[PDB]
């Protein structure tokens, strides 16, 4: 789930 | 790098951060209050170094600086560092409530290969200049490659920051930095951090305005002091 | 601890490890070379120190060790820290292809958080003894006292022979070698890099010789054996 | 978290 959203 | 799509008498200007004489200008614009004691222009300075010259996150600072105080001015100088820009994001002239929204869409438009390198960056000491060996360990993929990247990484949205001599050396600031902090995987942080005393102990094996000289890469532990913040972040 | 459950005449004999010494006859019992060269005899103890005293494995190891040779045995001792248990993994007289198969089962009953302590008993030194609190750092709980964690590490012996206990010099406990490379490849890769950071943590507040009070603070004797898991968990 | 619990 590497970051965010994104 | 949107220019190389005109074929043209394209010219070329650059909005640099606030230079710290600037920031304090902006400051007194508004009516805050500047220092006496030592350690409150450093509070300011911790502020100006903090928000690495930056127009919109000095106006949140303003606008959530409540009382007016270099006091709760400080309060927010913490609230900064153990809460990101996530500490500060407020009602602003700006579109965004944080320039960490802002950012989020400068590290989507990025190349997948940039984003990793991006997305690894965080690992670093900001507001330090670092070679580019020094960088080829965290960096995916001769390492200049990791130059190739890093420029594009500055190049497209300002992210890091090049210097061509004394030495090929890249460099991250501060508000790109809490973007990264509180943004990428808590995992990837002591990833990259293990990631990187393993290739320090590596180049270990084979044997102020002063560049990190080659007789001494094999150390890191000089930004032991922020690099144990950031061990304590990661696997808390 | 099944025995508790009877309330009865019990009595009790206790299948320890194999000693350093029957592992030798062991050895001689089913045709196996005795050594000559010192680099040899070591080859025999780096096999009964990683087979922590293990019929078994042992038997497993030598149905393995195909030409015979010494030589080819310590290509074992090889294969066993950077392959694991599957480096000797074998058809044998064990129901079992590996003693991984029979601590699984061993490790399903477990209490959920012996589970957990035990997934983090890993991160430490293998054949070594080392105090509670060096183990209240990696060690999870739902204060002050940390004997749960004690509690913890019985039950953990009492039930599968996974640590051992012992009493003095200093309540201490410890995890064989065998005991370890089963949760080498086989806990999380996470959370093994966690254990080992999660311990540098506390790592500083302000031989047949235990580690004493003045020296906790650098784990760094152990160096060796903590070099060789960040080797591995970045891999 | 645990490899098929081993």
């Amino acid at each position: 789930p590497m970051f965010n959203f994104l | 790098e949107i220019s190389n799509a005109a074929s043209q008498t394209c010219e070329f200007i650059e909005v640099t951060s606030l230079e710290i004489d600037e920031c304090y200008d902006f400051l007194e614009a508004y009516g805050m209050p500047m220092p006496v004691g030592e350690k409150e222009e450093d509070v300011l300075n911790k502020t100006i170094e903090l928000s690495s010259g930056n127009p919109a996150t000095l106006m949140m600072f303003f606008k959530s600086c409540e009382p007016k105080t270099f006091e709760k001015m400080a309060q927010l100088n913490n609230k900064l560092e153990s809460r990101g820009l996530v500490g500060v994001e407020c009602i602003t002239p700006y579109s965004y409530k944080s320039l960490a929204m802002a950012l989020q869409r400068c590290v989507e438009v990025l190349s997948d290969e940039d984003r990793s390198a991006l997305a690894f960056a965080v690992v670093m000491p900001p507001g330090v200049d670092i070679p580019v060996k020094l960088w080829s360990c965290v960096i995916p993929v001769l390492d200049d490659e990791v130059a190739d990247r890093l420029k594009r990484l500055s190049k497209r949205g300002a992210l890091l920051s090049g210097k061509r001599m004394p030495v090929l050396t890249f460099k991250i600031d501060h508000i790109i930095h809490m973007f990264l902090k509180h943004v990428v995987d808590a995992q990837t942080i002591a990833n990259g951090i293990s990631i990187l005393e393993q290739r320090l102990l590596e180049i270990g094996n084979n044997n102020e305005t002063v560049i990190r000289p080659e007789d001494f890469p094999k150390f890191m532990q000089l930004h032991q002091k922020f690099y144990d913040s950031l061990k304590n972040f990661a696997c808390c | 601890e099944i025995s508790n459950a009877a309330s009865q005449t019990c009595e009790f004999i206790e299948v320890t490890s194999l000693e350093i010494d029957e592992c030798y006859d062991f050895l001689e019992a089913y045709g196996m070379p005795m050594p000559v060269g010192e680099k040899e005899e070591d080859v025999l103890n780096k096999t009964i120190e990683l087979s922590s005293g293990n019929p078994a494995t042992l038997m497993m190891f030598f149905k393995s060790c195909e030409p015979k040779t010494f030589e080819k045995m310590a290509q074992l001792n090889n294969k066993l820290e950077s392959r694991g248990l599957v480096g000797v993994e074998c058809i044998t007289p064990y129901s079992y292809k590996s003693l991984a198969m029979a601590l699984q089962r061993c490790v399903e009953v477990l209490s959920d958080e012996d589970r957990s302590a035990l997934a983090f008993a890993v991160v430490m030194p293998p054949g070594v003894d080392i105090p509670v609190k060096l183990w209240s750092c990696v060690i999870p709980v739902d204060e002050q006292l940390d004997d749960e964690v004690a509690d913890r590490l019985k039950r953990l012996s009492k039930r599968g022979a996974l640590l051992s206990g012992k009493r003095m010099p200093v309540l201490t406990f410890k995890i064989d070698h065998i005991i370890h490379m089963f949760l080498k490849h086989v806990v999380d890769a996470q959370t093994i890099a966690n254990g080992i950071s999660i311990l540098e943590q506390r790592l500083l507040e302000i031989e047949t010789v235990i580690r004493p009070e003045d020296f906790p603070k650098f784990m760094q004797l152990h160096q060796k054996f903590y070099d060789s898991l960040k080797n591995f968990a970045c891999c």
